[PDB]
RNA sequence: UCUAAGGGUCGACGAUCAACUU
RNA sequence: GAAACUGCGAAUGGCUCAUUAAAUCAGUUAUCGUUUAUUUGAUAGUUCCCUACAUGGUAUAACUGUGGUAAUUCUAGAGCUAAUACAUGCUUAAAAUCUCAGAUGUAUUUAUUAGAUAAUGAUGAUUCAUAAUAACUUUUCGAAUCGCAUGGCCUUGUGCUGGCGAUGGUUCAUUCAAAUUUCUGCCCUAUCAACUUUCGAUGGUAGGAUAGUGGCCUACCAUGGUUUCAACGGGUAACGGGGAAUAAGGGUUCGAUUCCGGAGAGGGAGCCUGAGAAACGGCUACCA
């Protein structure tokens, strides 16, 4: 139509992000970066309706204006910035790190962590491939490129990033018995480990992943993200840990606060 | 302009398609450079995205390439001799790839003179290294005699402002030249 | 008639009526930069000679350079071109311009003196006006004031004193182009940038090169 | 195929080179390629000596979208085949089906024989005519 | 000023010969 | 801090539903068929046949001054002056490998080579990524830019170094996108049964053109392609869908209209700028 668009109309923003129906016509459009725009949370909306720290986009544009707000390291001024999943938002005053992990309702929870885990990040790989003379690079699912990996690092891979250099400390690598995060579809923010793969050669490949529940689901690979072992994630898992309890479980567990 | 867009152009079926949506720029086509020989004269053509197109109308030289050795001079084009798609082309001597011309051949018998000293179209050991691997062919080391190489473009000249090519050998060669002593 | 005349040396301009077409026969049939005569034109000018170089007709439109027709014509316009300012980027517009022959359907004419032959004008010679700026760019002022390269120009660069409340503060020119340390640092810093990348970058290729082999070799070891 | 070079330019594999000054032992060095999920590449492809810039397994085109089953019933173009698929068409408010079909022209390699009938498996290529989108991969001449 | 198609004879090709119509 | 030059935006938004019946659209695919300003991440020691302690006006706007026209966001002549505008142009290693001292960055174009493997990366798959060889280029880039802090060494000099940023920039990737695209699914009508094909209709080869695939266009060639499983034609007081009303169940009717997709800016056509428009609170022409 013309050329790209620059305003997402209310109803039209994605759901995950809680907004109010009748506040106004408009939803923060993310701007272009690393993440995506479905699958990103604006630090507006991450500012004002998920720490309610600002009132309205005035208040969150004079907090960032500041310095204050951080993303992965980096001060990140932009209003509607897309922050997305495993990114680390720090405060520096008020000091206090946030890492952006899906809650099991699928929605990006407020999830404290310490700064000795701020200090790194996850990051799926999303390819591998050589770049000019020759350099092999890393491509990861929130559009950093890490240059001379480690040769065992392929596809679906997680690499834990330094996030002060930028470079890989660590990769855990895909295979069944590894600690998976859910990061889209039904199953979004469910944590569980690999059970097996199946490869639909030229379709999409899926994989099955049990809980510590023992319950059994089936996902694309393009939404699971591994986390690290079974029972010792890389990362401090949310208040849930993606268990995805019934409503029956959920209401006898609200109702046991009497 | 010209457009390259599928709502005209009727159907499989036959059915006219009924007009909506006026031409777009994204579906644009342009005119042919229709490249000639002599006094080179590249115009840039403004493309999608800031790119840049070179449409070249009379071209003079171009790199062609033996092929057989990997030498790829820099050389004259003399006229086109044949053109697979309409001999139009070869009559108004249109540069166009796949087109077959004839080139001046003098880099390329510098060159064998140079690497074999085998008096091909008439420190010290390395023409004795380079063996008696150094006959070339019977039909291309005969064109050499009238200091004329058939070669075939491979670039567009239209697209990228350059007339690069080819020499022909084996049975490319042997293919053309049937066409060219058939038709001519 | 009108006669837009100047004066370019010094700078100096004035407008002439000129209503006799006996006198004024002369201009017709020349279109731009021809050896129209002071003499040739009225008594007041003796051994003038104009380069008649453009004006405007009845109606106000401007004359077009190399148009060389008597009348007046509809010209799509563009940029870089005179009678024509673009709105917008890329704007073109069809205005209506006057060809550069001159003829009785001009209002005034204008007239650059480019040869002076006689007696003064009124506005020719004892009306000149000051260059409004001085020059800005370094090397500008260097070459308009004579100096050598390596003469420190900072100091006398064309000033001008603002009196309004009897404080009299001089207001000299940010003058570019000029060799600072600042721009020094700046240009250090980019090599250092440079040359420091390049190392970091050989050296982790040496440091991936390294992981290679030992790999390589593991694999080989193991067989 | 029956005096291959056929046309008024000279029909070759672009950038498969036959080197005149060795002399090699095939003299007729012809690329293939395996076209992938699990189509075996045929003989004829293998050691043919067509061109067919479009054929999916010595030609530049590429398997990559749907995997379409069908029944031959026109071979009257050249290289071109048109296959019927018959499916059935759920009407809800009668909870019954009804018979319908699509023609959909595929473009036919020199390796495949096929003749009017002989279910073929075709995958989906860039469009290589006005009409194709598809190319035999499997021919199952049954 | 050209281009293309349409033949005979003789030994999937070659040699030779030939007239017009589009 | 006016004005103006420069940059960016003005292609979003808003409006409307006229066209449109395999078209749009919906779900589902693909790009191993392409472009992509911006964002984010990474990325550039290679530039020469007497400036770099930094080049030019080949430049001018604003401004000064003189005007024309009844009238326009019309502008003319003359006199100045800047750049992250325009146009130019150096400094930054060592080593190795080829050629017969020169060359080897990157971008472009061509050709060739490697890209392996049951007993030297990726993909289901490639002529992929990438590298190499020989050349090619109306030379692409490889900061002559800006702010703030001022520091270390020291021959104490216009000394050598040096921080945090802003902007600009090649390529790759990412993001926002775009363009095509697979499969299936549209209301009534036969008092529409044949339709399309000289003037592209269906396909092949080659080329042109495109950002790229493609009869998108051209040349040559073949005679194809759709259809009673309703083609083609005609009608729609038809934009499609999410949905709305009424609803035991099944259904029937509606959906211009708060969201998504499309289309248009009186009707048409054409085009400049730009990453992105066939733009209309942009231009050009014709019609009214
Ligand atoms: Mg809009
Ligand atoms: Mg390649
Ligand atoms: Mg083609
Ligand atoms: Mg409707
Ligand atoms: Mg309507
Ligand atoms: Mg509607
Ligand atoms: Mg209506
Ligand atoms: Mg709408
Ligand atoms: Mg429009
Ligand atoms: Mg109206
Ligand atoms: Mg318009
Ligand atoms: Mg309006
Ligand atoms: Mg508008």
């Amino acid at each position: 139509a013309r050329g790209p668009k620059k305003h997402l109309k209310r109803l039209a923003a994605p759901h995950h992000w809680l907004l109010d129906k009748l506040s106004g016509c408009y939803a923060p459009r993310p701007s272009a970066g690393p993440h995506k725009l479905r699958e990103s949370l604006p630090l507006i909306v991450f500012l004002r309706n998920r720490l309610k720290y600002a009132l309205n986009g005035r208040e969150v544009k004079a907090i960032l204006m500041q310095r204050h707000v951080k993303v992965d390291g980096k001060v990140r001024t932009d209003t509607t910035y897309p922050a997305g999943f495993m990114d680390v938002i720090t405060l520096d005053a008020t000091n206090e790190n946030f890492r952006l992990v899906y809650d099991v309702k699928g929605r990006f929870a407020v999830h404290r962590i310490t700064d000795e885990e701020a200090s790194y990040k996850l990051g799926k790989v999303k390819k591998v491939q050589l770049g000019k003379k020759g350099v092999p690079y890393v491509v990861t699912h929130d559009g950093r490129t890490i240059r001379y990996p480690d040769p065992n690092i392929k596809v679906n891979d997680t690499v834990k990033i330094d996030l002060a250099s930028g470079k890989i400390t660590d990769f855990i690598k895909f295979d069944a018995g590894k600690l998976v995060y859910v990061t889209g579809g039904r199953n979004l923010g469910r944590i569980g480990t690999i059970v097996h793969k199946e490869r639909h050669d030229g379709g999409f490949d899926l994989v099955h992943i049990k809980d510590s529940l023992d319950n059994t689901f089936v996902t694309r690979l393009n939404n699971v993200f591994v986390i690290g072992e079974q029972g010792k994630p890389y990362i401090s898992l949310p208040k849930g840990k993606g268990i995805k309890l019934s409503i029956a479980e959920e209401r006898d567990r609200r109702r046991a606060q009497q | 302009g010209i457009s390259r867009d599928s709502r005209h152009k009727r159907s499989a079926t036959g059915a006219k398609r009924a007009q909506f949506r006026k031409k777009r720029k994204f579906e644009l086509g342009r005119q042919p450079a229709n490249t000639k020989i002599g006094a080179k004269r590249i115009h840039s053509v403004r493309t999608r995205g800031g790119n840049k197109k070179y449409r070249a109308l009379r071209i003079e030289t171009g790199n062609f390439s033996w092929a057989s050795e990997g030498i790829s001079k820099k050389t004259r084009i003399a006229g086109v001799v044949y053109h697979p798609s309409n001999n139009e082309l070869v009559r108004t001597n249109t540069l166009t790839k796949a087109a077959i011309v004839q080139i001046d051949a003098t880099p390329f018998r510098q060159w064998f003179e140079a690497h074999y000293g085998q008096t091909l179209g008439k420190a010290e050991r390395k023409w004795a290294a380079r063996a008696a691997s150094a006959k070339i062919e019977s039909s291309v080391e005969s064109q050499f005699s009238a200091g004329r190489l058939y070669a075939c473009i491979s670039s567009r000249p239209g697209q990228s402002g350059r007339c690069d090519g080819y020499i022909l050998e084996g049975e490319e060669l042997a293919f053309y030249l049937r066409r060219l002593t058939a038709k001519k | 008639m009108k006669l837009n005349i100047s004066y370019p040396v010094n700078g100096s301009q004035k407008t002439f009526e000129i209503d006799d077409e006996h006198r004024i026969r002369v201009f017709f049939d020349k279109r731009i930069g021809q050896e129209v005569d002071g003499e040739a034109v009225g008594d007041e000018f003796k051994g003038y000679v104009f380069k008649i170089s453009g004006g405007n007709d009845k109606q106000g439109f401007p004359m077009k350079q190399g148009v060389l027709l008597p009348t007046r014509i509809k010209l799509l316009l563009t940029k870089n071109v005179s009678c024509y300012r673009p709105r917008r980027d890329g704007e073109r517009k069809r205005k209506s311009v006057r060809g550069a022959i001159v003829g009785p359907d001009l209002a005034v004419l204008a007239l650059v003196i480019v040869k002076k032959g006689e007696q003064e004008l009124e506005g020719l010679t004892d009306t000149t006006v000051p260059k409004r700026l001085g020059p800005k760019r370094a090397n500008n002022i260097r070459k308009f004031f004579g100096l050598s390269k390596e003469d420190d120009v900072r100091d006398f660069v064309i000033r001008r004193e603002v009196t309004k409340g009897e404080k009299t503060y001089t207001k000299a020119p940010k003058i570019q182009r000029l060799v600072t340390p600042q721009r020094l640092q700046r240009k250090r810093h980019q090599r250092a940038l440079k040359v420091r990348n390049a190392q970091a970058q050989r050296e982790a290729a040496a440091e991936y090169a390294q992981l290679l082999a030992k790999r390589l070799s593991e694999r080989k070891a193991e067989k | 195929e029956l005096t291959v070079q056929s046309e008024r330019a000279f029909q070759k594999q672009p950038h498969i080179f036959n080197n005149p000054k060795v002399k090699t032992s095939k003299r007729t060095k012809r690329w293939y390629k395996n076209a992938g999920l699990g189509f075996k590449t045929p003989k004829t492809a293998i050691e043919g000596s067509y061109i067919d810039k479009k054929c999916p397994f010595t030609g530049l085109v590429s398997i990559r979208g749907k995997i379409l089953t069908g029944t031959v019933v026109s071979t009257k173009m050249h290289r071109t085949i048109v296959i019927r698929r018959a499916y059935l068409h759920y009407i809800p408010k009668y909870n019954r089906y009804e018979k319908r079909h699509k023609n959909v022209p595929v473009h036919v390699s020199p390796a495949f024989r096929v003749q009017v009938g002989d279910i073929v498996t075709v995958g989906q290529c860039r469009p290589i005519s006005k009409t194709v989108r598809f190319n035999v991969v499997k021919v199952s001449a049954a």
